Parts: C-alpha cells; sequence; structure tokens
C-alpha cells in the first residue's frame, strides 16, 4: 500500500532508509585510525636531501637479476637417457 | 657432426666464449642430434677456434 | 571475539597466532622422542627470518645513507678551506 516508484534505489525518488548507531561507530572508528596514521605520517626520519641515492647501489642490481633472469632462457637440453629410456616399454619377463 | 662427449665440447665452447661476453653463454646441448646451440652470431670467432683445434 | 582485550594485553587479536598454543610440538612418543617438525611451524619460522633480515637490511641502509651525506658536507666545508690555502695573496694595499 506504500510504493517506492521505479527501481529501490535508482532513480530520483528512492527508498529513504536511516543512518544508524552501527553506522556512526564504525564511521568513528575508521576516522579515530586515519587520525593516528597522519600523525605518524608527518615526521621523516631522514630530510628529502639526505636520502639523495641511498641505495641506488641495490636498485641496480635488482635490475641485473630481472634482466639475466631473462637472459637464461632458451630450449632445454635434451638428452641420451629419455629417447633410449622410451625402448623400457617393451621389457620382457622370462 | 659432434661425435664423442658433447659436454666435454660445451665446457671448451664455453670457457672459450666467457671471457668475450662478460658472461657465460646460453647453451643448448643435444645428446641425440650431436648438436650444440649458442646464443648470438659466434660464427667468425667458432670458425676460428675449430680450425686452431684442427677439427 | 574480545580480540580487544587481547590486543590492550599484548597478546594476538587471533589466539591462532603465535601464541603458546600454536608453538608448541603437540605429539610426542612415548619413549619421548621429539616429534618431526610440524609444516606450520617450519614455513612460518622461515618467513618470520625473512622479515627479520629485512629489517636489518633497511636499517642498515639507512644507517649507511645517513653516514653518507654527514661525510659529503664535511668534505664540502672542508673544500670551501682548500679554497683559501690555494689563493694567491693580493698585492693591492691601500
Amino acid at each position: 500500500r506504500n510504493r517506492i516508484p521505479g527501481r529501490q534505489w535508482i532513480g530520483k525518488h528512492r527508498r529513504p532508509r536511516p543512518v544508524s548507531a552501527q553506522a556512526k561507530q564504525n564511521m568513528i572508528r575508521r576516522l579515530e585510525t586515519e587520525a593516528e596514521n597522519q600523525y605518524w605520517l608527518s615526521r621523516p626520519f631522514l630530510t628529502a636531501e639526505q636520502e639523495r641515492g641511498h641505495a641506488a647501489v641495490r636498485r641496480a642490481a635488482a635490475f641485473q637479476a630481472l634482466k639475466a633472469a631473462q637472459a637464461a632462457r632458451f630450449p632445454a637440453h635434451r638428452r641420451l637417457e629419455e629417447q633410449l629410456g622410451h625402448l623400457l616399454v617393451t621389457r620382457k619377463w622370462s | 657432426k659432434v661425435e664423442g662427449d658433447i659436454w666435454a665440447l660445451q665446457k671448451d665452447v664455453e670457457d672459450f666464449l666467457s671471457p668475450l661476453l662478460g658472461k657465460t653463454p646460453v647453451t643448448q646441448v643435444n645428446e641425440v642430434t650431436g648438436t650444440l646451440r649458442v646464443k648470438g652470431y659466434f660464427d667468425q670467432q667458432l670458425k676460428a677456434w675449430l680450425l686452431e683445434k684442427g677439427f | 571475539a574480545g580480540s580487544q582485550w587481547r590486543l590492550q594485553q599484548g597478546f594476538a587479536a587471533n589466539p591462532s597466532g603465535y601464541g603458546p598454543l600454536t608453538e608448541l610440538p603437540d605429539w610426542s612418543y612415548a619413549d619421548g622422542r621429539p616429534a618431526p617438525p610440524m609444516k606450520g611451524q617450519l614455513r612460518r619460522k622461515a618467513q618470520r627470518e625473512k622479515f627479520a633480515r629485512r629489517v636489518v637490511l633497511l636499517s642498515q641502509e639507512m644507517d649507511a645513507g645517513l653516514q653518507a651525506w654527514q661525510l659529503r658536507q664535511q668534505e664540502k666545508l672542508q673544500e670551501e678551506e682548500g679554497k683559501q690555502k690555494n689563493a694567491l695573496k693580493s698585492k693591492g694595499a691601500l
């Protein structure tokens, strides 16, 4: 006897749904977490000047690793043991 | 066309190519074909080598 | 439930993680023979070690960075005096 014209949550008339005390709790909890976040995000150990190139040694080597990893790709060695090993199918017990 | 222990050949080829490349070259050994594959063009430098050894 | 109390007290949120419960080798032999080590324990010992290794790496690289910057500054202040050491004497006088 009460309708919600169209689709429930979409159009220019929607279902009225109210905010609840639970939802307020959750929102505030999450805020408090963020506040504490930016407090700890505020104070760097090194300055911007001090941190220049502080590892350029490692970051070159990481990339050398990433390169070598690909350089290593070739079709694998094929060995005698497999081709002749296949002959073991006909093995006779006599 | 390689008759023998091909790994023997790969040791020598790799060890001979390494100081030139700076890194140990990538290889595929084929024991059934008697064949060696090496990545890159070393043709010119391999001829000179297999002449020295007298093969 | 009641992870909160657990956190304040300093334990794990989940009684599963790292507490006295999960750490001990639950079954042993009648003779008293030590059991073959558990897999959960094993891989956790592996990854905790990874974490430690990386804390040490980072801390060390940060200290090395700061050392390097200070060194560079002292050298600069020293070049400033090297300037005085090298300079020619002004024979202009009033």
